[PDB]
DNA sequence: CTGGCCTATA
DNA sequence: TTTTTATAGGCCAG
């Protein structure tokens, strides 16, 4: 019965959910005071418990025990719904089920009343999805459902909604997930499943996560793959393509001397030991920025950063605040255009070479 | 679809995790093209559909086996492209994903092989979402692509990500030299043009191409000295043109390099055609004009239906331009 | 075989009828009045039974089996047309007619509608032995130069008397939609009794409605007529034709002007025209063209003509109509 | 329950705004001067779904055809439960094609079962296909005396020019920030529901103009806050944060001191303020004020507690150097999905105003 | 309903379109009709209506005639709607050929009371190609007791194979002056209080419309309480406005930053979509800027925009439009960053009028 | 209820 | 001598 992490791991009591805490909050509250709305919409980007929420919202309202904002989990309703066997939640693949002629038919079954639950659910995932037409249609429907009906929505992407819909939901923006949330919950469920794993490791993995928990979820499963069993420091950082610090900022630095010859034989040095570039330009986007701030107080400057310390500091007083603005941007523009050009080595080859015939003003 | 002998071990523990039944349901690799990604999964998709598997192995003499064999087995599905276009429509996904639903026609596990991820329309990429998170059971997906950051946010993170990376190129060389007699250098820049990938390498001295090249660099060495650029339009109006136009920036980069007296170049093999450039044009427009070319290429493939011709067309007059003293050139935005 | 314009038909169906009448044209109202004025002159000559038969390569070989059994005495005398597919006779309906060719009566009538043919489709066999027995109308449509003669022609015909100046102003109207030049006499007769169709007169009871294709507006870029152009442009919006199409076309010439503009230094006006297979007609116009237009001029055209063309596919914008008018402009100075 | 649905107007008294549509119906039903289609148009919220209703509902009271339907006759009380024989809601969006179109048509014919009039109100009514709009063309311009015709919809412009000319169009405006303020507090209070009176400034401002928007966004502030209406709650929800701080750092930027803008951010990121957010409300400051050069009146009502500061900044700084730092800011934002750390983002973008500011340039070497 | 009521009984009541009547009544004078009519033109100037006119005629007790009499049984009768040999169809909603089949099997019997049997089809571009070719069958062989009157806005939508067989008359929009001047007649009638320019106003309005006409001042009527004022249809006309954009390209040349700022308030109130009106922008200062290359650059289309924006173009300098445009282009390239894409067109015709070339914004 | 055909939006 | 493409909604004849 094997599953992904990203897949076991779904929160199936409002309990078990990291953050959000101001929709969970709100949500609980109403479930509480009465105050039960027809129409919500969740949004916010790729893997920040916007499903996993829907989903828990209809255990709360069709529980065996009652209306509760904290479902049990343990009626025929909580469990039929963790395992998608509940009747009176119906889940709809909006990105796939699109057309009118499909969303008329999901409204001619509206009037109709639940089967074995309190409220028929309809839930419209990537809802961002449905044809204009289809839309329009539930325009009506969603402003004045029936008493039994509740409608859930959610979507990465609610700019694409008609305001028409916007103006008729709640909407419920989730917030992605903090770095420490992401690795606490890394943390927990590394420990439940009984996996080693190295505390440096985790503070990798959040990171790269990029604000997402299935994202981090996911990279921890490749991690598990690739590491053989454990979750090391060693293999994460092998997999994700993270860097010794020395090699970015003497980058960094070459970039400024206009030494051209360098720079290139330095990428060059970096393709073969395989570095993710994309990496590169991040961590060059960091030193850039250390040293642009210290020109502001001395004091900015890391505990962190001790065997750089005295290579960094130089680069602050040699080199113009104006003149770092513009090194700064034109990597940044750079790794927003790298994956569009023909190789990614290629893309900052072109990027470097763009900021390295700066150097002289006039 | 061949087999290289660099995926031995990136399969050896792909299948492991497979072979546990810990694998996980959706892979997606990112591979470069020739770098033989179609091999590694027919591998794990034939070793999945063999139901007397031999350890790592498919046996041959299953009925599972038999059917793979001869193209028609129901349980695999191909999302590859409709044969006259480029894109993989939505359509296309929905017979496949509603068809996931039957159990297994012929009671094992289903494999879908979505040859290229990066081709999947927008509307086609999130029909895909929902099922590829959570798929019926025995379901295994096999995604590939070049580029994983061109591909949608979402789909990206359904994916375990498996990283394909090629042999060093010293080993890439020595291979390469038992599959075709070519110059040293020859290889080298084969090897090099194709980001580092054997057999994408190969692939060009296979084709009408590598003829091409040297037919890009016969005209190339003449527009440079003349400032004749519009001339190239021969050479690159073609509907390999994307390629081709690759090959132009490779060189102009190669130019840039020496400017500033580096080391490597891409094309080791022209070292005439490099220096020649690097004579005839300044950095400001040796770079200003790579910056184009690219761009250009980019249009080039990803606006459906344009017209080669008239872009192409546009971009050699306009480069003539910048040749001018005192034009201003172009720099990248946002 | 006897070639005719449709005005002098009328003459020759009453001299004689043939057992072959050919319409080939592409002006939808030549053709009716044509093919009508033969269906009226045979009912008048003991002609009842007239069947139609349009011909797709769809008509299978027992569609065509049901044709030729079509003609056997003695009837009362019948009259078969038969409509045409765009290519013409093809190589499976080149042989069908030449079954027709033998079996001809007194009795049986043919008439034929469709385009202009290729010239070995019109020198293929059953054609020429048609050919003393048949009469063939052209119904192509006159263009800006001959058309103002076919006004003031059907003008007297209609025994109205026209203005040089109201002749004018009818053709600009309606130029390349004769059906709706035509109802503009009728209509102006029905007004004024007189017969005399004054300028002022006749302005009054005009509507602008002209047919043109993108052709016609590449024409007028290239010899520089810009009035005549965005005329052309509002005209082909409200007909609704694909964008695309223009871009398309004014690119085949304007990329080729480019191309001339170069080598028209090196080697002289008259072999390059040879060298690329410049339509003799379109010859005088292209100079016109490579005269006025500057090799800069070409190349602001070349890259407006992209700007827009990747507004129009990439950005899916609806400037397009409006940054071909600015292109219209830019390419007569 | 919710309030959105349950604070439709039921009489003409309750609606917000709208007069110049009001006034119409009203002098034309006193007036007997009654058209045979009418057509609403204008913003999602802004009351034509409803104004429709009130419309069909006066046509039909048992008292006489009146702008001041009584609301309790049959007809009234069963118009208000949506169970009235004779008005016949049809939701043009689902009723989109012509052979649904067709059977609307062949059904005008016969009388009203109960009313003096059947009233169709074909609501979203720009979905309907090009060829069932044809089909409504010769019935909408010559019905039979006892048939009437509301159209509503959000955007007219979608409908062929020859029905538009066929009826009357009454285009509802959007409603004022004071508008909506003022009912949004008459519904809370009537509703027994405590509130701040600034944070319904701030929701009706969130509004943009839409009064359901306004009531969504109260229905789920009352969940936020827990049966208040609050300050916190609902700038909390907004994004916004509470305004001194978000001046505070644009003050602090045009006066050059770096201390401070750096200061005031290490202090916006212990509360964890979004990052995005902050150079928003940042834009949306120095907005307002090269708006109050401009017109002064100009200046909002909700920003009170800091007009004194905002005020001053217009009359300091020369208009070209307010563009310059909307500009870096702006790109600034352009800039921060593809900055390293959101927060580096921002901080590095305020580094751009330093390094060229105008009056006190960031020191060279 | 005034758009009802006042619908043209008699020839003489109808306005303008006088190169249509004239050519009709000559016709039946002297004897020339024709199998088959089409009526085309713009919504609301009097295609149907007269339409109706030639049945009157071409069947009155009286006889054929140009001025049929609007009194004998024959004419009210048809003025009413029930005329037995009258049969008109609604070609919109009976579209299919099914339909048209029948419509047409009675097409062969003779009429039962006048002179004609006549089919008046309205609104007929709307028929399938299958009902048009069942059209075309009978009128290419037209029985002689039947007419065939057909109306439509879009003619172009017709075969060319119909178009072929009907004498086509296309209706003209009609003008300021002619339907100021029907305006002021029906008012007065009516009995009821107007003011000069109000009328003036709502025919500028109509945009050559009749019907757009009526269809304004009944609405009019009301908001002012029973009289037509100025002060009333002003009014009522600026909450209808399609004119924001043109109007803030005048208002930000003149440098009027109170005007320009109203505008874009006035814009809110329509509900706008902002990059919707920066785009429109954009478009007319393009548009201008070519009728400085030639006049010709004008539409049969601009009409009703039309005369303001010569003016614009004569009263520019063509280096400072391209200098507006840069600004526009880059305030769109940069509205969906600002932070309220109000505040970001706001922001940008802001920056258009601190930069102002001709009058620039006060500085401290 | 299919296969031919038009159209609108991005 | 006459043209972008992917998805969608829709009308019609028989
Ligand atoms: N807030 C959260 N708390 C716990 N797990 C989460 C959270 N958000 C996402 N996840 C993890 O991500 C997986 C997918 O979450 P999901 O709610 O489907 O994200 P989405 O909003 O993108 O549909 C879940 O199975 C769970 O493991
Ligand atoms: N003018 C108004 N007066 C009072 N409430 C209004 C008004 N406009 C909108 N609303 C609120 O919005 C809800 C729905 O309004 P509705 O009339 O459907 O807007 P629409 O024009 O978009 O259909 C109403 O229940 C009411 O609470
Ligand atoms: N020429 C005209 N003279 C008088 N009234 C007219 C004229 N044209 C339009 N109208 C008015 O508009 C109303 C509808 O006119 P109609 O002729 O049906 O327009 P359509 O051409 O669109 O069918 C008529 O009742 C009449 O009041
Ligand atoms: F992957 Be989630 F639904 F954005
Ligand atoms: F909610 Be409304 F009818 F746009
Ligand atoms: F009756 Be019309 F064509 F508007
Ligand atoms: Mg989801
Ligand atoms: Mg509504
Ligand atoms: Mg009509
Ligand atoms: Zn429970
Ligand atoms: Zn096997
Ligand atoms: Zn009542
Ligand atoms: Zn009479």
């Amino acid at each position: 019965s094997y599953q992904v992490l990203a897949r076991k791991w779904r929160p199936q009591t409002f309990a078990d959910v990291v953050g959000q805490e101001h929709v969970l909050t709100a949500l609980a509250n109403g479930l509480s005071l009465g105050r039960i709305h027809h129409a919500y919409l969740f949004s916010g980007t790729r893997g920040v418990g916007k499903t996993s929420i829907a989903r828990l919202l209809a255990k709360g309202l069709n529980c065996e025990t009652g209306i509760t904002a904290t479902p049990c989990g343990v009626c025929d309703n909580c469990r039929e719904i963790e395992q998608g066997r509940f009747v009176d939640l119906i889940e709809i693949d909006a990105a796939s089920r699109t057309k009118v002629e499909d969303t008329r038919d999901l409204l001619d079954n509206v009037q109709y009343a639940p089967a074995r639950g309190r409220f028929k659910v309809y839930l419209i995932d990537e809802v961002h999805m449905l044809s204009r037409h289809s839309f329009n249609a539930l325009l009506k429907t969603l402003e004045e459902p029936p008493e039994h009906v509740k409608f859930l929505l959610a979507t990465t992407d609610p700019q694409k909604l008609p305001v028409t819909i916007l103006s008729r939901c709640l909407q419920f923006h989730l917030k992605a997930l903090d770095v420490e949330q992401i690795r606490h919950q890394l943390e927990h469920i590394l420990n439940e499943e009984h996996i080693a794993h190295e505390p440096r490791a985790l503070q990798l993995l959040a990171r790269a996560a990029e604000g997402s928990l299935r994202d981090a979820l996911s990279l921890t499963d490749q991690a598990i793959a690739s590491g053989d069993g454990q979750v090391s420091t060693q293999a994460v950082s092998a997999m994700l393509g993270t860097l010794d610090d020395d090699q970015a900022l003497s980058l960094v630095e070459a970039m400024v001397e206009a030494n051209g010859e360098r720079v290139m034989a330095l990428i060059n040095e970096a393709a073969a030991r395989g570095i993710e570039w994309e990496a590169l330009l991040v961590e060059m986007l960091g030193l850039l920025h250390r040293i642009a701030m210290v020109q502001l107080s001395p004091a900015a400057l890391g505990n962190d950063m001790a065997a750089i310390e005295l290579r960094m500091r130089e680069l602050a007083r040699t080199i113009p605040p104006t003149d770092i603005q513009l090194y700064y941007q034109t990597l940044l523009i750079g790794r927003k255009e790298l994956p569009y050009a023909p190789d990614r080595r290629m893309g900052v080859e072109m990027t470097l070479l763009r900021a390295l015939a700066f150097h002289p003003r006039m | 679809m061949r087999w290289y002998p660099w995926l031995r071990p990136d399969f050896e523990k792909l299948v492991a995790s497979y072979q546990a039944g810990r694998g996980h349901h959706a892979l997606l690799i990112q591979a470069l093209p020739g770098m033989g990604d179609d091999a590694l999964i027919y591998a794990l998709s034939r070793y999945l559909l063999c139901q007397q598997p031999q350890g790592h192995k498919s046996c041959g003499h299953c009925r599972g086996c038999q059917l793979m064999q001869a193209g028609t087995h129901p349980d695999y599905y191909t999302l590859a492209p409709e044969k006259g276009k480029n894109t993989l429509g939505v359509d296309a996904v929905r017979e496949v994903t509603e068809k996931l639903n039957e159990h297994a026609r012929l009671g094992g596990a289903k494999v879908v092989w979505v040859t290229d991820a990066a081709l999947l329309t927008d509307a086609a990429a999130n029909a895909l979402l929902k099922t590829l998170e959570e798929p019926p059971a025995e379901t295994w997906f096999f995604l590939a692509t070049r580029e994983p950051e061109r591909l949608l946010a979402t789909l990206r993170s359904r994916c375990r990500l498996h990283y394909l990376a090629p042999p060093p190129e010293q080993y890439a060389v020595t291979w390469l030299s038992r599959e075709v007699t070519m110059s040293q250098d020859a290889l080298l820049a084969a090897l090099r043009l194709s980001a580092g990938s054997p057999g994408a390498a190969l692939a060009l001295f296979q084709g009408d191409n590598w003829q091409a090249r040297e037919t890009l660099c016969q005209a190339l060495a003449y527009s440079v000295p003349s400032g004749d650029w519009y001339s190239l339009l021969a050479a690159l109006n073609h509907e390999q043109a994307p390629a081709r136009l690759h090959w132009l920036a490779t060189l102009l980069m190669d130019a840039l390099k020496r400017h500033h007296g580096a080391a490597q170049v891409t094309n080791v093999d022209v070292p005439g055609l490099v220096a020649e450039l690097a004579n005839h044009l300044s950095p400001s427009r040796l770079q200003a004009i790579l910056g184009d070319v690219c761009h250009i290429r980019e249009q080039l493939m990803s606006v459906t239906g344009i017209n080669r011709e008239l872009l192409i067309t546009d971009l050699l007059l306009r480069i003539e331009h910048y040749l001018q003293p005192g034009v201003v050139l172009p720099v990248p935005h946002l | 075989m006897i070639r005719l314009y449709p005005e002098q038909l009328r003459a020759q169906l009453n001299e004689g009828l043939r057992a072959a009448y050919l319409l080939l044209g592409n002006d939808p109202l030549l053709l009716q009045e044509s093919q009508d004025a033969v269906r009226q002159v045979a009912a008048a000559q003991g002609f009842e039974e007239h069947h139609t038969f349009s011909i797709d390569p769809n008509t299978d070989w027992n569609a065509i089996f049901s044709l030729c059994q079509a003609m056997s005495l003695f009837a009362s005398r019948q009259t078969l047309l038969l409509l045409l597919p765009e290519n013409g006779p093809n190589a499976a309906i080149n042989e069908q007619l030449l079954t027709l060719t033998g079996l001809l009566h007194d009795d049986l009538l043919l008439i034929v509608r469709g385009n202009k043919l290729s010239k070995a489709q019109e020198n293929a066999a059953w054609f020429t032995a048609l050919a003393n027995r048949s009469v063939q109308v052209t119904c192509q449509t006159p263009e800006q130069a001959q058309l103002p003669r076919w006004v003031a022609a059907r003008a007297k015909q209609l025994n109205l008397e026209l203005d040089d100046a109201a002749n004018q102003v009818l053709c600009y109207c309606y130029e390349g939609n004769l059906l709706a030049l035509a109802q503009a006499l009728e209509r102006l007769s029905l007004l004024w009794p007189d017969g005399k169709l004054t300028l002022p007169r006749v302005e009054q009871a005009v509507n602008d409605a002209a047919h043109f294709t993108p052709f016609h507006w590449v024409d007028a870029l290239l010899m520089g007529k810009s009035k005549r152009a965005l005329h052309i442009l509002q005209q082909l919006r409200l007909e609704g034709s694909e964008p695309v199409i223009l871009l398309r076309t004014l690119q085949r010439e304007l990329l080729l002007l480019v191309n001339l503009k170069r080598q028209s230094a090196h080697t002289p006006l008259r072999a390059l025209f040879d060298k690329h297979r410049v339509w003799q007609n379109r010859r005088g116009m292209m100079g016109e063209a490579l005269n006025r237009l500057s090799q800069t001029q070409l190349r602001q055209a070349v890259q407006l003509l992209t700007r827009t063309e990747l507004t129009l596919k990439q950005d899916y914008g609806q400037s397009v109509w409006a940054e071909l008018e600015g292109l219209s402009l830019l390419l007569c100075h």
